């Protein structure tokens, strides 16, 4: 069993690699040819954090569109939320504000929420520089990381950071 | 192909484009399918969309 059960979920631009951090952190799992997550799902991991074992279930759906008919029961008893973007795509950094207000509009007032900058292995086409969106995360109340769903890192960084966060 | 007059060629990109709009048309309908019945299962039995899946 588990001292808690944590529903977390992720959100964020399409493509930005919500579904790759999702595999890495619950299987170590990585795939390059990963296409758009179809319907909602959710993948269970227990970890142990600060001597307690949490349960993190982690909810998962595409960020085509910001809100779906599944968008209240997607974010229902959810205590954490994954806000990721994409460094190399500036674009999906815009719309994290969008993102922030879908959850301000449907998700519980207390939900902790960690802004993810992924694709941290693509150094050579970065577009959102780290210290703008740290600023950004720092003025918004958000902790900030970033992360490579593809080699592996701070992943489970970010997933241990939100779930110590929650309790 | 190339045996196609200009006139036929833009009777052909007319005919792709209405077939397209009803492909976007279809698409829009399974998703709508989709999420309406997410909703239910969300609601009723989650566990449905567990990965890996466990039957109850
Ligand atoms: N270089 C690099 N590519 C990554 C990383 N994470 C994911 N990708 C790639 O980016 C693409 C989209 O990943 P995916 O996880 O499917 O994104 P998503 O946010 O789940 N998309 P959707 O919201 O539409 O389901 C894939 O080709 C995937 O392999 C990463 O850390 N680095
Ligand atoms: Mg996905």
């Amino acid at each position: 069993e588990y001292d808690y059960l944590f529903k977390v979920v992720l959100i964020g631009d399409s493509g930005v690699g919500k579904s790759n951090l999702l595999s890495r952190f619950t299987r170590n799992e990585f795939n390059l040819e990963s296409k758009s997550t179809i319907g909602v799902e959710f993948a269970t991991r227990s970890i142990q954090v600060d001597g307690k074992t949490i349960k993190a279930q982690i909810w998962d759906t595409a960020g085509q569109e910001r809100y779906r008919a599944i968008t209240s029961a997607y974010y229902r008893g959810a205590v954490g939320a994954l806000l990721v973007y994409d460094i190399a795509k500036h674009l999906t950094y815009e719309n994290v504000e969008r993102w922030l207000k879908e959850l301000r509009d449907h998700a519980d007032s207390n939900i902790v929420i960690m802004l993810v900058g992924n694709k941290s292995d693509l150094r050579h086409l970065r577009a959102v520089p780290t210290d703008e969106a740290r600023a950004f995360a720092e003025k918004n109340g958000l902790s900030f990381i970033e992360t490579s769903a593809l080699d592996s890192t701070n992943v489970e960084a970010a997933f241990q950071t939100i779930l110590t966060e929650i309790y | 192909y190339r045996s196609l007059t200009y006139e036929e060629v833009l009777q052909e990109l007319v005919k792709h484009k209405e077939l397209l709009r009803r492909k976007d048309t279809h698409i829009r309908e399974l998703e709508d399918y989709i999420d309406n019945l997410l909703v239910r299962v969300m609601e009723e039995t989650p566990s449905i969309l567990r990965v890996p899946y466990e039957p109850s």
